[PDB]
């Protein structure tokens, strides 16, 4: 912030929110409390401008747990394969798969 | 069978609206010294079939300064909003949980004036376009004292889970602990169906109907069973919300005896307030909730929130 | 100014508008003529 | 960037305990009292490791430690249990207010026959400790080496050479 | 699905009631049924006019303590929170506020129905 | 409007102002953003003419999108890293969204023409108001995000910025329409030192809010809207409008006044990043201020203008209302240049 | 199949809404802001934000309700618009079908959609966390968290809301 | 009356917790087999759909942590039956 | 003295709803801090385990926490049995 | 990102074309950006539900808040421009020009 009364005066005003592995309500973890924890732990007196290069494979590593881009992607391209395949027809899914 | 006991409670309140339009003729006019309808079968009994199958092959009147549009979509908003807000009733075992079912149930009570408003405009007469303002105040200006209400009430049963309402009153009746939150609750209600005392809307001297004017026949009659399907609606849940009954687990029989018992009571309690009481004042009907009955209403909730703290009586969360 | 400049009259000391054509009005109502609530 | 670890298709082969939700909730207290060790060491192990990959053993130990349970259980009273647990499932919510009475005739049996003792409330509630011969988790989360701090900076403030030295300001 | 289900029942319920009541009977068509009404009269030039009105500011009203009544909904869950007084005193804050706002809409004529 | 009532609209909008330089949550930001365009709006309507209505009309509906990008922005950020803290911005669409949104709030770009606008139509108090307070929260906030800002993005707005600032300022006459444009232009000058070093951007919001009150309490101290209103007052208040001359002087920043030290600070920063090219335009185009600044000082005090008869009653009466700090007011304004070094307190 | 329902209860946000924003009566722009607004309840409910989603059904309906409470008093005239009254606006509302409709025949071809950001047409069920919730629901609790960690949001928006009333009754005062 | 029966309300929450408690490791051991058990299937069988795929590692880890993570729904229930999948995401919600 | 008397007087006749509600809600606020038990309250909503009690690993010296969770020493509740 | 994902950010997109680009009704526009909110609010919502953000999830209703306290004034801004211009229709609202 610009003027940080928070740190000054000695409160915290919203800092509890900010980010999502501080003491959430009855220890409600968040999705990406592991990731996060790293990324922050990582980034510590650091500085932003060295701290985003150093901090680079937990940021991309949280990223991609927030938004599954690159897990999603996978998945989409195996549902691809499987189901041309299926359609040309070699294959049929094993009963794990059917019930 | 799912559908199936969905169609066993739709139809059945559908008769139970229709006979309540004999009810209520036969209420009011014993309460002033008139016999009722007792022409149409045995004690008027076929009087409701008689009348129905008059405004189903009565003419549908094409307003013809209007978008037809919605002058068909008001009359289906109103009534399957009254139906669905059936959906999530504690019956002994209610037909959809839903974790928020007052919530859900209240926040579907606020529909009622997205029919009111397109009736009264979409019809486009004098009578319409008043009555549709003033009655779209009345019902907002009382779901804010309602809304409170439910808040208070509910501060001691321990969630919007409404099943669990019963589990709530269980020893006593609820309303031995908020009898001045219900007083204002069941007044608000008869504020929020337009009834008598408070229904303002009609005013057959300066709005003859003001939202139920140019709708004939069937889209005049949909109202209707929106309006008096409200009345039983509201008044069962006034029901459980403070008179309470018993239900044991075993036998699901005697808390739907008890529950019907109680409504029909509320319903006549209805019927005894409009055959009795003049009709309130647009000036004096939002003065008695802006000035009166709101800042009761917060004082009361403020206290009905402090006192299970004091008391160490908080209500179990699930 | 160029051309349009010209119809761009200043405005006036006060900063308010002469009061534009008259809305006042009263809305008359006929409130009848059958109209059953005045003994018919 | 790395593989699998997932255990063979024979590794997660246990006997899965095969009853009802009723009949576990009937059971609750006593069984979380005569079987809480390999609970509370399985779910050590889950905390601590963070990886079910390293708690499979406790797995298996677990329910193996509870189907011994279920064993005694039947082959003492289990009458008494099959009046409750079918009470229990009555209720839309395994409720144990209605069912005290076979509860009685419950508690009573393996009170006298196995020897247990219904937990009080709160009881079989506050934090207990187990000892457990594994190794502590280290990296849990297998982080990697922290990033070094700033360069540390000390040193008196000596007056500033030439004053301001912005243009032309001598001080 | 059974949710769902249920809103699809009673809205083509509605629907095939409003389809018969609009359909099945029978008009001759005449143009002069066309012709609105008022207590005998039709409404003369009017019925879409702007409404010159006043209990606008109650309207608006509604909406700015419908917001704080959204804002103090959560309280039968906030109810059980270890920091009870904390939740006491600022939940007391916000129905004060409630009050303030509506005893400031009071004494500036305000909630009064404008004339 | 009752006293009690504008005092407690004054200090919401700085109250919301405060919010957004003192939170680190940026919901908070937004809060304190809408809770000063909510606080605003009323003392913009305290005349309450039709010119007013138009002037908070505009003013809401451009403030409330800019505020609806601003959550737009805060949404993306949000989506694609999960940190709510103010700091440099990991979606590039998203910042972007962020500097019109907040340039909108502060009239930069083609999202400018609601402040002259906005300023023809109120009150000149309101107008100081608006012109001096209602910047330093986006200030604050592009501050605060300057880490990571597209250069090309903020250098070409700042350009456009004063450009039009200077063209638009040349063709008006209502002193209210000059002093937006002026501040439009002066807008564009510490956005374009913005991302460079952040320091000199707040010197030079300093000097020009110090010019804007001494500013605009020397207009209503003549009480003039019009550029021949305020030549009639050459009259009655000769040592006023000889103060209007001496800090329209210091306007375009001719040394050794106090509008010289921040156009220099910028210009020799920009040059010691080996922006040489960016500095001369505006050196050049602040020629377009100078000019408009020198119309108004012709009609002020340098000419006399033709005067009124019944005007000379007026000399019979004093100003009553004191408008307190005018004097310091001026002064901070016009000689501060043998102070410069100062600026390092800032940092 | 009502598996494509979490998709589609968007699509007909989405064409919900260019109707609404269509430029039509005001009224009907009203009226695809309700529909819009009744299937994104849904679209929350249906990812489990069932306070949430009822919560924006309730105030919203209102708040609506409340914008055309002026519609007929401050914004009727002698002929009101019709969503067929104007010539452009069937335009605008079939470029407002069309587009999306190519964006999502390319997702169900290519997957790999190129508009602004990165997007994956594999429906959304995906995205979805397994895990369990114990005897709480989690939206239920975070709103809850609000008069015990919302130390500052409640006081700010108090104050927002008693400034709100006091502008409301200053700017429409009528001197 | 409804202080007193409020607070037996409570004894009967702390009491259906505490058999909550009791029975959540049992519930845990049985979930994390059976979730291994999805990944397990699942990665076996689509090593069979990608033995023609020319460029794809199987079984590969797309974060560079190699700390496990919860898998995501998605991969769990993948090319399983549609009833599967359309139970596991919107059973809860849907149920009433 | 006499004024104060009259003037309440006066408003439990002219407006007695607000009077009625300036008062209840007068205690709203003040009774909470005086009742001794909001405490217990605050004990109550401790009480419930919403989440496991995860155990803490042994390694001798610390005799406060149970080692068995039928063993006598640790937290105890039995006020809320009595109550 | 999922569809959902796309469909209210091209929602949100449209909005902002349809208030943005006035047609001719201020009440129309303003009911554009109060539609607005209700995208991003829904928005919000998803990756507050999704991300299991237990906090965050009163940041809607709080970004609620405030929203409909802007709509709150617009309209109360509406009448002001009604009573004296006598609609709504912004192409008279021309009075504020020089
Ligand atoms: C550097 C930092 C310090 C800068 C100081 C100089 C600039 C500030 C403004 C001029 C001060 C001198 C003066 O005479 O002021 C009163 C003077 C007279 O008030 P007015 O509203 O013009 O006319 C009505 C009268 O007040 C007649 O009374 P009324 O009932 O009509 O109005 C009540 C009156 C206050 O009445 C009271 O009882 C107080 O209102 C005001 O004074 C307006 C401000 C809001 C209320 C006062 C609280 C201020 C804190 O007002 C002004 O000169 C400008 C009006 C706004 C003043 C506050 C502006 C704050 C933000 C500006 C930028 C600040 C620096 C940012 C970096
Ligand atoms: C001297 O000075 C005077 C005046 O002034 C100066 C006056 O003013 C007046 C004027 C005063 C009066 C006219 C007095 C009226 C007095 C009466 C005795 C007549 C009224 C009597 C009543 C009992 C009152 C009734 C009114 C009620 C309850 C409410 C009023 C408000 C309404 C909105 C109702 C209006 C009417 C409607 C809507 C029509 C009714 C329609 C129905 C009942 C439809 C029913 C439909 C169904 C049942 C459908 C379901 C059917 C079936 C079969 C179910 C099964 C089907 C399936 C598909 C399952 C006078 C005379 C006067 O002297
Ligand atoms: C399909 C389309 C139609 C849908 C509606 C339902 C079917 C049609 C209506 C069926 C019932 C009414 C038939 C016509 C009756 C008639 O004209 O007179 C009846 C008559 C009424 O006689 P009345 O009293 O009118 O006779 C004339 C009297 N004076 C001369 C004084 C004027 O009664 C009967 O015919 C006897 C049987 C009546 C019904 C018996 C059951 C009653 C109790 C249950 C009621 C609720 C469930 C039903
Ligand atoms: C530098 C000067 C820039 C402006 C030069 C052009 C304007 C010259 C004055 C025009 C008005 C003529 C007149 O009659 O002025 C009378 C006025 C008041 O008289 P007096 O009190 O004597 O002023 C000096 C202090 N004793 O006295 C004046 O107006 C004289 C100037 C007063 C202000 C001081 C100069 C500017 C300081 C900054």
């Amino acid at each position: 912030p610009f003027f940080d009364v928070q740190k000054r005066l000695g409160l915290d005003l919203d800092r509890w929110m900010t980010i999502q592995s501080a003491e959430q309500p009855h220890k409600i973890p968040g999705r990406c409390h592991a990731f996060e924890k790293e990324w922050i732990e990582c980034a510590h007196g650091i500085g932003g401008i060295r701290a985003e290069k150093e901090c680079k494979i937990e940021f991309d590593d949280f990223v991609e747990c927030l938004l599954r881009q690159k897990t999603m992607k996978r998945l989409s391209a195996i549902k691809r394969q499987r189901d041309k395949l299926i359609k040309e027809g070699k294959y049929t899914p094993p009963p794990h798969h059917l019930g | 069978m799912f559908m199936i006991n969905i169609l066993s409670l739709i139809i059945p309140i559908l008769l139970a609206v229709a006979f309540l339009t004999l009810v209520e003729r036969k209420v009011l006019g014993y309460m002033q010294l008139r016999k009722g309808p007792n022409v149409v079968g045995p004690y008027g009994l076929l009087q409701p079939i008689a009348d129905a199958l008059k405004l189903v092959t009565k003419e549908p009147l094409r307003p013809g300064t209007s978008s037809i549009s919605m002058f068909i979509i008001a009359p289906i908003l109103g009534l399957s909003l009254a139906l669905t807000m059936w959906v999530p009733l504690p019956m002994p075992y209610p037909l959809i949980n839903m974790n928020l079912g007052v919530l859900f149930m209240l926040a579907m009570s606020s529909l009622a004036v997205y029919s009111i408003l397109w009736s009264g405009w979409a019809s486009n007469s004098k009578y319409a376009l008043i009555g549709a303002l003033r009655a779209v105040a009345q019902t907002i200006s009382y779901e804010v004292t309602l809304a409170i209400i439910l808040l208070s009430v509910l501060l001691m049963n321990g969630s919007y889970t409404l099943s669990t309402l019963i589990t709530t009153q269980e020893h006593i009746w609820m309303i031995f602990t908020s009898w001045p939150l219900a007083m204002m609750w069941f007044i608000s209600t008869l504020a929020e169906t337009n009834r008598a005392p408070f229904d303002l809307t009609e005013g057959e001297s300066e709005l003859v109907s003001g939202f139920n004017v140019e709708y004939a026949a069937g889209p005049f009659a949909m109202f209707f069973m929106a309006e008096y399907a409200n009345i039983i609606m509201m008044n069962a849940f006034t029901a459980i919300l403070f008179l309470g009954a018993s239900h044991d687990p075993h036998t699901p029989e005697l808390y739907t005896i008890n529950f019907v018992l109680k409504t029909l009571a509320l319903t006549i309690t209805f019927l005894w307030i409009r055959a009795s009481y003049p009709r309130f004042r647009y000036d004096q009907l939002m003065h008695l909730l802006w000035k009166s009955f709101l800042p009761l209403t917060l004082a009361l909730c403020m206290w009905h929130i402090s006192l299970p703290i004091m008391t160490a009586s908080i209500p179990p969360q699930s | 100014p160029t051309k349009e400049t010209a119809h761009w009259k200043p405005p006036p000391w006060n900063d308010v508008d002469p009061p534009k054509d008259t809305l006042v009005s009263n809305l008359t109502l006929n409130f009848g003529p059958q109209h059953p609530a005045a003994h018919g | 960037p790395g593989i699998v670890e997932l255990p063979t298709l024979e590794d997660l082969k246990v006997q899965e305990v095969k009853v009802s939700s009723s009949v576990l909730k009937a059971a609750a207290h006593h069984y979380g009292a005569q079987c809480d060790k390999p609970n509370k060491e399985f779910m050590l192990c889950r905390w601590e490791e963070k990886d079910p990959r390293r708690c499979l053993e406790e797995g298996k130990l677990v329910n193996q430690c509870a189907l011994d349970f279920f064993r005694q259980i039947k082959r003492h009273c289990a009458e008494p249990f099959t009046e409750y647990w079918t009470c229990i499932d009555y209720s839309g919510l395994q409720l144990f207010r209605h069912c005290r009475k076979q509860q009685a005739k419950f508690d009573e049996c393996v009170l006298d026959k196995l020897g247990w003792v219904r937990p009080d409330l709160g009881e079989l509630s506050k934090v207990t400790k187990v000892k457990t011969d594994r190794p502590l988790p280290e990296n849990p989360y297998h982080s990697r080496a922290r990033p070094e701090p700033n360069p540390e900076a000390e040193g008196d403030l000596k007056p500033a050479k030439h004053g301001s030295r912005l243009f032309f300001w001598t001080m | 699905m059974n949710i769902m289900l249920t809103l699809l029942t009673n809205v083509t319920l509605a629907s095939l009631l409003v389809l018969i009541a609009f359909w099945l009977p029978q008009l001759n068509a005449y143009s002069e049924k066309t012709s609105p009404y008022e207590c005998g009269f039709d409404p003369m030039g009017s019925a879409r006019l702007p409404f010159s009105m006043k209990f606008f500011l109650v309207a608006i009203t509604f909406l700015l303590f419908d917001l704080e009544i959204a804002l103090l909904l959560p309280l039968p869950w906030a109810s059980q929170t270890n920091n009870l007084k904390t939740m006491l005193t600022m939940a007391l804050f916000l129905l004060i506020l409630l009050a303030a706002s509506l005893a400031y809409e009071w004494t500036q004529k305000g909630l009064e129905w404008a004339e | 409007m009752n006293p009690i009532i504008y005092t407690t609209l004054i200090m919401t909008v700085m109250s919301g102002t405060m919010l957004v330089m003192i939170s680190s949550h940026w919901l908070l930001i937004w809060i304190g953003f809408e809770m000063n365009l909510l606080a605003m709006i009323p003392v913009l309507m305290k005349n309450f003419n039709p010119r007013a209505t138009e002037a908070a009309t505009k003013y809401f509906l451009t403030q409330a999108t800019a505020s609806m990008m601003l959550m737009m922005a805060i949404i993306i950020n949000l989506l694609y890293s999960g940190q709510w803290t103010i700091t440099k911005m990991f979606n590039p669409v998203a910042m972007t969204m962020m500097t019109m949104a907040l340039a909108m709030k502060l009239g930069l770009s083609p999202f400018h023409f609601w402040v002259p606008e906005v300023t023809q139509g109120i009150s000149l108090q309101a107008g100081l108001l608006l012109l001096t307070w209602q910047k330093l929260a986006p200030l604050s906030v592009l501050c605060q995000i300057s880490q990571s800002i597209n250069p090309n993005l903020m250098l070409t707005m700042a350009m456009l910025s004063i450009l039009i600032g200077g063209w638009g300022g040349l063709n008006q006459t209502q002193l209210r329409k000059i002093m937006a444009y002026s501040s439009i232009a002066h807008m564009g000058w510490m956005t374009a030192v913005l991302p460079y070093n952040t320091t000199m951007t707040i010197l030079n919001l300093l000097i020009y809010i110090t010019m804007t009150l001494a500013m605009f309490m020397l207009l209503i101290h003549s009480s003039a809207t019009t550029t021949l209103s305020l030549s009639h007052t050459w009259n009655k208040m000769p040592v006023i409008t000889s103060l209007m001359m001496v800090t329209l002087l210091s306007m375009g920043g001719l040394p050794p006044l106090s509008g010289f030290m921040p156009k220099w600070m910028i210009i020799q920063e920009m040059t010691k990043n080996e922006s040489i090219i960016m500095p001369t335009l505006m050196a050049m185009t602040a020629l377009l201020n100078l000019y408009f600044y020198m119309r108004l000082a012709y009609s002020s005090s340098l000419t006399m203008f033709p005067s009124t008869n019944n005007m000379k009653m007026k000399w019979q009466f004093e100003h009553t209302k004191q408008m307190k700090l005018l004097p310091t007011m001026i002064v901070l304004s016009t000689l501060v240049l043998p102070m410069t070094p100062a600026l390092s307190s800032l940092n | 199949m009502t598996m494509y329902i979490a998709f589609i209860l968007s699509t007909i946000f989405v064409i919900g809404f260019v109707g609404f924003s269509s430029k039509p009566s005001p009224i009907y722009g009203g009226l695809g802001l309700i529909v819009s607004g009744g299937v994104g309840c849904g679209i929350v409910l249906n990812f489990g934000g069932s306070f949430l989603g009822l919560m924006v059904f309730l105030i919203y309906l209102g708040g609506m309700l409340v914008v055309f409470g002026y519609t007929t008093a401050m914004a009727t005239e002698m002929y009101p618009e019709v969503w067929v009254s104007n010539k452009t606006v069937f335009g605008a509302f079939v470029s407002g079908l069309m587009m999306e409709f190519c964006m999502v025949y390319y997702a169900l071809k290519e997957e790999e959609v190129e508009i602004i950001f990165k997007f994956n047409g594999l429906g959304d069920w995906v995205i979805y966390d397994t895990g369990d919730s114990g005897f709480f629901s989690e939206e239920a609790m975070g709103i809850a968290a609000l008069y015990s960690y919302g130390t500052w949001l409640v006081i700010v928006t108090g104050w927002s809301l008693l400034i709100g009333v006091v502008v409301i009754m200053e700017i429409t005062r009528g001197n | 009356s409804m202080m007193k029966w409020n607070r037996e309300r409570r004894r009967l929450q702390i009491e259906d917790f505490e058999a909550r408690i009791a029975l959540m490791p049992l519930f845990q051991a049985e979930k994390d087999r059976r979730v291994l058990q999805m990944l397990r299937e699942n990665l076996e069988e689509e090593a069979i759909i990608m033995k023609d795929v020319p460029d794809w590692k199987v079984g590969e880890s797309v974060f560079h942590t190699t700390r496990w993570v919860t898998p995501m729904m998605g991969e769990l229930y993948g090319l399983r039956t549609n009833e599967e999948i359309l139970s596991a995401t919107y059973g809860f919600i849907w149920y009433t | 003295a006499g004024r104060i008397a009259s003037f309440l007087k006066n408003a439990w006749a002219k407006e007695p709803v607000l009077v009625a509600s300036f008062a209840i809600g007068g205690l709203a606020i003040i009774l909470p801090s005086l009742s001794p038990y909001t405490n217990y309250a605050i004990r109550i909503n401790r009480a419930t385990p919403y989440n496991y009690p995860v155990p803490l690993r042994d390694d001798g010296n610390m005799p406060d926490v149970p080692s068995h969770p039928q063993d006598p020493q640790g937290p105890s509740l039995e006020w809320l049995k009595n109550l | 990102m999922p569809l959902v994902y796309m469909n209210i950010i091209m929602a949100f997109a449209i909005a902002l074309a349809g208030l943005l680009m006035y047609r001719s009704h201020l009440m129309s526009s303003l009911l554009c950006l109060e539609g607005m909110m209700l995208s991003l609010f829904i928005m919000s919502t998803l990756i507050i539900l999704n991300t299991h953000f237990t906090l965050a999830n009163m940041m809607p209703i709080i970004l609620l808040v405030f929203a409909a306290c802007e709509a709150a004034l617009g309209l109360s801004l509406l009448v002001m421009v009604s009573n004296t211009y006598g609609t709504d229709y912004v192409q008279n609202l021309n009075l504020l020009q020089c």
